[PDB]
């Protein structure tokens, strides 16, 4: 259901959005960089690896909708095979 | 759009917390 160009673009999205967490974890007015990679990877893959609950509103406000990004992308997937 | 609005919130929280 996907093309070659799709994977290499959604794949690079997780890391470019993961790094935004760390920048928002070292200027708070309790997340390490390694754990941030796990939390970003986990939600899309729907797997309970470690614990990646972040702190501060700004670092969290991205986490509000980041999980929702997993919804639409996966949702369209089942739509294709039906179609 | 959300990540663009994310930065403003952090700045507003940081600036308000400064004073």
């Amino acid at each position: 259901p996907f093309q070659s160009t799709l994977w290499l673009l959604v794949g690079l999205s997780v890391h470019v959005v993961a790094v935004m967490l760390y920048l928002l974890d070292r200027f708070s007015p309790a997340l390490t960089l390694s754990s941030a990679m796990w939390f970003s990877w986990g939600v899309l893959l729907n797997s309970g690896i470690g614990e990646g609950a972040p702190r501060s509103f700004s670092a969290r406000i991205l986490g509000m909708v980041w999980a929702g990004f997993a919804m639409i992308i996966v949702a369209s997937y089942t739509a294709n095979l039906a179609a | 759009a959300a990540m663009a609005l994310s930065l403003i919130t952090f700045i507003s929280e940081h600036l308000f917390y400064w004073q």
